[PDB]
């Protein structure tokens, strides 16, 4: 035991280590919903009369 | 046309900066690699170049003396969408010492910053204001932005120099030389700023934690909170509505003095997606939210003190009616204190757009906001407060020869006490 | 890209360091060949503040290991993480210093310090941004004691702008330990006062007690001492080696924890500590990091810190956490224990947070404290000094090799004025 | 020794 | 029938020719064995490779190279490259030993006999033309084959052609960066030699070069041939008015006699803008006003020389792209706006604008980005004369002692010749004084 | 007309005359022999020169002192033909920092040929402005000899201006132990018979030339040069034509309050760095700011705990009154250049045409303006009183009195000085009340 004693600090000396800091975890990709608000023949039929 | 040129300045002004350009690209519908999702206009004008391709690049100078925070976001989702210049990062910090980043380690950035400012406002037709994050704590804020501002003013005349600062707070504190930083800079950028919005992290925390429900709150709240805070400010030069207060005249509708340009903010539909909706938030009921000793960004309250001007910006499908009816009912309140000589102490601003809502943080999609922007006598408390720490730190000679080995006169400190003494009695002046 | 170069001397140097290359290279995903078994971009993002980049994917500790005998440094080469330091900085004596400052200072170990110079020259000018130095050595010992103030001097002169860091490890109050002991700490804190800009000391037997009663081991074991030295280091540097929301390197330490230019004398403490049964039994919250970390009996100095007052206080703290707790915790414990800090500095805390953690742990939090309590420190080698320096005993050695009374009573009075203005400082008020 | 440790030091006592 | 000759001497010379060779086959369509694709049909005949190939009758294009040097490896490097069946192989003249970094040696011994070989090439080169303009003849002041046999060629060619204009593109030494330590001698006696027979030299430092690269490409370490290919895509901006369509067309001879003033200030600087990387040309808009504003920013230049300490004779600038003389004049009457730069009081109009239609090309595999538009700025101003006088305080230090003139002496030159040369540069030296003034 | 006689005593005194007639001639361009240099209405040297015969200008100055050497590398240098030889009085034996073995001794043996000297140059002159001594306060022969030389010529000359140029002795850099002793010695016996006089420390100069003129190694040399500078601006007006020209016979009427405060400060802008001059076009206002700073005075004296008295402004060169207006209107509207109650106009402004002079290997660069500010400020009080503490801690057991008894000075007059130095401490206070 001269190299000292295995554990010590934290008992788990495995599951590598985390990769994710605070900004990268907070500021991310903007998800946005698709809940689909505004109707589908009212759409298909609003971009056909625009064109 | 009416671009406006921000410059992040120091770790929190980094911080504030990568919130605040996700809330821009947000309201605009900027994609983090730059580009419009196909087309389903001018508004990102104002804070956005458009290359040619289809490419925004923001009109954004994020300069830190420390690496590993301008990497981060070099390195983080908002990577493709800064040009690789604007991001300025030194080799070695301040360190928490206003001498170190205004006098040895900021001279050898000030010239790359500057002529990265130049090239932006070249590429600029009508630039309105400089909106200057940074700390008051110290190191790259307190110091390097006050070298920053100084040298702006001697280059640029009578351009817009709002502040945004992070001021700090009567009990909470993460540093032990910020009585010094603050000292200093509030010496040296009394003459050079034009407005100077403070905020105060204690304050936030109280506020996230009361009406946001987050008793396990960050900085990522904090910035986004400030983020609603500064759009909310620059909403009128981007987005039409009934009445619009641009930044060359709010000064002329706030400040009264040119040596009182301190004023509070206030941002009140800050109420949470869990209550939100089942309340009526209309514009009398966010008016008395904004006029609330306990909603304020700062902590000094301002029963204490006088208002000698206000001004109220207001976004959504909010009216003048209610407007002026919301006013007279505040004006008409014995808790709400104004001074003699501003009958009419009112401005307000009516904007069409309505909040955007961040897919990921904690405020609701609200209809109608407002963002008070105050002119109280209630910061010379938190003024009498930085003299007393610093009075009792500098009367034994703690913590002043890091600065005269960095290379500073001893006399500036002196010199320093004098203005916060000079501004002390102006606003005492002010108040009777 | 910072960087901080190791200078570990004599043996406790050398066997403390050989523990501080196998900590701070399981945080960065380093085998002991030197290659790179890491996952995250965050372990190689700033792996350049203490590994040179060599041929391949290995890299080499920046670290020169300097003994003036040849055991513990093949120990430390036979040894794991041994085959990882370059086997050039290897700069070893043939004679041995025999405990002695003066045979550390003014003898062989004066004459192998024109090639450490030479190696530390090489190694510092193969930088771009150099951070500073970090001394690890013992103030009772021989060549740590010895030439390795010598080498303070030396780089102190050669450049007096970067940092300078010197992990000293303190004499024991109670055993004996070395004969000469209060002698060469003496002549080394007196070289230690004027040419280091933060020195943390370092108590055998507080790491004993900390050993015995919170980790609840049997045998001590210098490993284990080492270990929890190399940890203390690690959270010290964490800054440097990892981002956080509020970063603070080893000269915002040094600038908010030392008020007067004399009095870097710190004592340091990293209290996520526990016994090893008992870790999974045990929350791992921000105030009771805080209250672990605010307590006398998990000092690594000795020197009871209710003996008197805090100067400065820092805290880095490691992990995934809420400023609001954590500003609420120091502003707590500066409310409650507010006679046990000077009034005459306000918020003595300075906060740092890197949000990394070290492997294994979901939150760990280093101390370092700046406080009055540390002159009884002072007090007792003096007294000594002086037991043993009006009795002439074990003074002809020192006057074999070269330096004498009047330098004795030099670094004597040196410690005087010392321990006169840690005592001012502590009963000095406000008004 | 201890009149020119009290002759030399920047702040003596006893 | 527009048609120019490319004389390339000297190892920097010839592996000049190398990047841009490969440069006008890319902008002229030649892939690299001489010949013209396949499915090429299309109106007009594709008739603008004149000033650089000449047409065999047979779909082989033949360049109008003079690739000489008196050592034989980089030259046999070419002609076993990629473009062995490009160039013609009596066209790659190669010596037995090189003139050793010696003006003598290359002025007066065994550089003088290839002399009459490399006429004969010149001249078979140009009856072979019908309507010369020029000859860009490419070397460095380094020494050797580039200075010596380079002067003695150019001296041949003023008795040879007349006054055609022998536009001369150097590679002057470095203020810091150095490579021989006779670059002094052989640049003076290069400079005294070349003053009465050149009309217009552009000189480039490596040096500058070198921070160009390192700063706007982003790219840590390049070399030689990055340097090359950007000197290749300076002379392709100014010779593509002679081959491609223009709004203002700027060919050789308007472009010495609106530059030059006096035929002794015939020594301009080199800029191109952009020189920028993909990574950062997605981000700038790199609009006309840009790059003209990047053109008169000091540490941008080509030669190690800010022209903030002296005055701007006269302008030319070569635009190239989807560029406006509208926003050409806009962008001049910035520039004359700008306190810092500041123009001479007998030259009120001193700018010469020219508009080619044609977009840079981009060579594949090089580091420069594909902008749709270009400037190339070619200044002449009295900003020069510290060069001159760094090269000339060397040459004092080096003469005081009379080192290395022993070489010299021995391979032929006469003593007197030094003097000479010293005398000729101090008097070109009061005279950029009393034109600056 | 509007002659000037510069008289150089001490060693200080004559290494600033040696630079001080080196800017001279380089101004009024004449070669080293005394000649010109073949032409090229023009009698501007007349100030400082007298043209003898057949073009044969000898400078109007005279380099007096008792100690050899220092006076033979002018008689054995490049200027060796330019100085007349019964000018250039040299003695046998030093004062040896001792000022009263300057004055009741062996620099009696001198003061009558020196008069005599001071008395032909002033037979030449046709309206003599004054005179300028220029000597340091260290000691010996610029002490005692000086202050005699003073007291002679207030004897003989009547009013006669006496402008007197010294070098004060510097706080911290410091090359003499008998100068508390000296320097109040001189005061005492200076003060009655001086009009105005330039103290000019050491260490502010060096300061100076570690900050602005960014090198690390500058000797005495440039000192003197930068010191000779200072006396150029103030008599270039004499000499060149202006805008604005003021003599040596209203500065004082413009500084001097009452007949003991002429105690002004020296300052220039813009002194700059030969090898950093073109990055910026130095302005008027920048440099009135830069006079201003608390930094660029040559003497180590804070003005902050200071109000001021009245100030001169010198300019110099490319500049125009209305860039004067704006200066010091933005100076007055500045709250750290606090001026005193009682004088609330408080400058004279003097523009004068041609440029400062660059010498030839000097340090300095060629610059299109320049101003040199002198101010009669209050804070000059706190060197005073550094210096009397000085002298008390160190006149307290009698330290090197011995010295000064056995060359004849006995011991009342050190309490005389001491007294009357404390008056003049007192006058400070009770004008800055
Ligand atoms: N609101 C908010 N404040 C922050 C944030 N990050 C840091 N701060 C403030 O910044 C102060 C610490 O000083 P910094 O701003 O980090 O110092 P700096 O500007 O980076 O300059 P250096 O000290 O040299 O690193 C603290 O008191 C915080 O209040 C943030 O993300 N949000
Ligand atoms: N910019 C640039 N310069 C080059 C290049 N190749 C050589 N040089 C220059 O050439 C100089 C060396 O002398 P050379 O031009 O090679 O001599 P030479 O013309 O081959 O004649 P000899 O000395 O007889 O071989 C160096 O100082 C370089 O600046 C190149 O590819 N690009
Ligand atoms: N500015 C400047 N000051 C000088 C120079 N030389 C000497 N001094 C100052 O003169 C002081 C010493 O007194 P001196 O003037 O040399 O003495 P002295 O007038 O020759 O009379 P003695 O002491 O008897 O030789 C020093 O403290 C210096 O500050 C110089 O060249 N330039
Ligand atoms: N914490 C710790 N202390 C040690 C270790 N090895 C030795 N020491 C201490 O160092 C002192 C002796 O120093 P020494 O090794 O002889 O110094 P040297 O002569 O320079 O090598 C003893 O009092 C020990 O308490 C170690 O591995 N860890
Ligand atoms: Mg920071
Ligand atoms: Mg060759
Ligand atoms: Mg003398």
């Amino acid at each position: 035991y001269k190299d000292g004693h295995k554990g010590i600090l934290t008992r788990e000396l495995d599951t590598a280590v985390e990769k994710e800091s605070n900004s990268m975890g907070s500021y991310q990709r903007p998800a946005q919903c698709g809940v689909r608000t505004v109707g589908r023949k009212k759409e298909l039929m609003e971009r056909a009369l625009y064109a | 046309m009416r671009e406006c040129i921000s410059i992040h300045v120091g770790q929190a002004g980094v911080q504030i900066g990568n919130a605040c350009w996700e809330l821009y690209c947000l309201e605009h519908g900027i994609q983090p690699d730059g580009q419009m999702p196909s087309d389903k206009d001018d508004s990102f004008n104002t804070f956005f170049s458009e290359t040619g391709a289809g490419k925004h690049v923001p009109r954004a100078v994020f300069v830190d003396l420390e690496p590993t925070v301008v990497d981060e976001v070099r390195t983080g989702t908002y990577r493709q969408l800064f040009h690789p210049e604007q991001l300025i990062t030194g080799k070695e910090d301040a360190a928490n010492n206003y001498a170190r980043g205004h006098y040895t380690i900021g001279k050898e950035i000030v010239d790359l910053v500057l002529d990265r400012i130049r090239k932006l406002a070249d590429q600029c037709t009508g630039l309105q204001g400089f909106l200057i994050f940074h700390s008051f704590g110290g190191g790259t804020g307190s110091g390097f932005a006050s070298l920053l501002m100084e040298r702006l003013s001697v280059d640029y005349g009578k351009k817009s120099k709002l502040e945004f600062a992070i001021y700090p707070a009567p009990q909470i504190s993460t540093a032990v030389v910020e009585p010094y930083n603050t000292i200093l800079t509030t010496h040296t950028t009394l003459e050079h700023s034009d407005c100077a919005f403070m905020v105060d992290n204690e304050a936030i925390y109280d506020i996230c934690r009361r009406n946001l429900d987050i008793e396990r709150p960050t900085y990522t709240n904090l910035n986004r909170l400030i983020a609603q805070i500064v759009s909310s400010i620059t909403a009128s030069l981007r987005f039409d509505g009934a009445l619009n207060v641009d930044l060359t005249e709010f000064q002329t509708n706030l400040v009264p003095y040119p040596r009182i340009h301190f004023p509070l903010a206030t941002y009140a539909p800050v109420i949470s997606a869990e209550k939100a909706y089942h309340e009526q938030l209309s514009v009398a009921e966010i008016t008395n939210a904004c006029f609330e000793p306990a909603n304020q960004m700062v902590k000094c309250d301002p029963r204490h003190g006088k208002y000698m001007a206000c001004c109220m910006l207001y976004r959504g499908d909010v009216v003048p009616k209610d407007v002026n009816a919301a006013i007279a009912t505040i004006k008409t309140k014995r808790t709400i204190q104004f001074v003699d000589w501003c009958p009419t102490g009112f401005k307000v601003g009516i904007n069409y757009q309505p909040p955007t809502v961040v897919p990921g943080g904690d405020l609701a999609k609200v209809q109608r906001a407002v963002c008070m922007l105050s002119n109280t006598t209630a910061i010379a408390e938190a003024w009498a407060r930085l003299d007393h720490k610093f009075d009792l730190m500098y009367a034994k000679r703690a913590f002043v020869h890091w600065y005269v080995g960095e290379g500073m006169e001893e006399g500036e400190f002196s010199e320093a006490r004098e203005d916060l003494a000079a501004l002390e009695k102006d606003y005492e002046e002010v108040g009777v | 890209m910072r960087e901080i170069v190791h200078m570990q001397a004599g043996q406790c140097g050398n066997q403390i360091g050989a523990k501080f290359w196998e900590v701070i290279s399981d945080e960065h995903g380093i085998d002991p060949t030197g290659t790179y078994h890491g996952d995250s971009d965050l372990q190689l993002e700033r792996i350049n503040v203490y590994y040179n980049e060599a041929t391949g994917g290995k890299y080499v500790p920046r670290a020169v290991l300097v003994d003036l005998e040849p055991g513990t440094m093949d120990s430390v080469r036979s040894g794991p993480f041994g085959q990882i330091f370059r086997p050039d900085n290897f700069v070893f004596g043939q004679s041995g210093a025999g405990n002695n400052w003066a045979k550390g200072h003014y003898t062989e170990g004066a004459e192998l310090v024109d090639s450490v110079l030479d190696v530390v020259r090489k190694e510092a000018e193969s930088c771009d941004c150099l951070q500073g130095f970090q001394l690890t050595h013992s103030l009772g010992g021989g060549t740590g004691s010895g030439m390795g103030t010598l080498l303070i001097s030396k780089i102190r002169e050669e450049y007096p702008d970067r940092i300078m860091n010197t992990f000293s490890v303190v004499p024991s109050p109670k055993v004996s330990d070395t004969v000469v002991e209060p002698y060469n700490a003496t002549l080394s804190v007196h070289q230690l006062v004027e040419n280091t800009d933060e020195t943390y000391c370092i108590d055998n037997e507080a790491l004993y007690d900390i050993c015995f009663r919170t980790l609840k081991l049997t045998t001590p074991t210098y490993g284990d001492l080492n270990h929890l030295v190399s940890a203390t280091m690690s959270g010290v540097t964490t800054c440097l080696r990892f981002p956080g929301q509020l970063n603070a390197d080893l000269r915002k330490l040094a600038v908010n924890m030392v008020p007067f230019p004399r009095l870097h004398f710190f004592m340091p403490g990293f209290a996520p500590l526990t016994s090893r049964g008992s870790q999974q039994y045990r929350a791992l919250t921000v105030p009771e990091l805080t209250q672990q970390m605010f307590d006398a009996k998990n000092m690594m100095a000795a020197c009871d810190p209710r003996h008197g007052r805090y100067l400065t206080v820092a805290a880095i703290f490691r992990g995934r956490m809420s400023m609001k707790e954590v500003d609420e915790q120091m502003l707590n414990v500066q409310n409650k224990n507010s006679s046990y800090f000077v009034e005459w500095i306000p918020n003595n805390v300075k906060t740092a947070v890197c949000d990394i953690p070290p492997r294994g742990l979901k939150m760990s939090a280093t101390f370092i404290g700046n406080s009055t309590a540390i002159q009884e420190l002072f007090k007792r080698i003096s007294e000594q000094f002086t037991a043993m320096f009006r009795r002439k005993a074990f003074l002809h050695w020192y006057t074999g090799e070269g330096m004498d009374e009047m330098e004795f009573t030099e670094a004597e009075s040196n410690m005087n004025d010392l321990v006169s203005e840690y005592q001012q400082y502590q009963d000095a008020t406000a008004e | 020794n201890l009149m020119y440790l009290k002759n030399i030091a920047k702040y003596p006592q006893w």
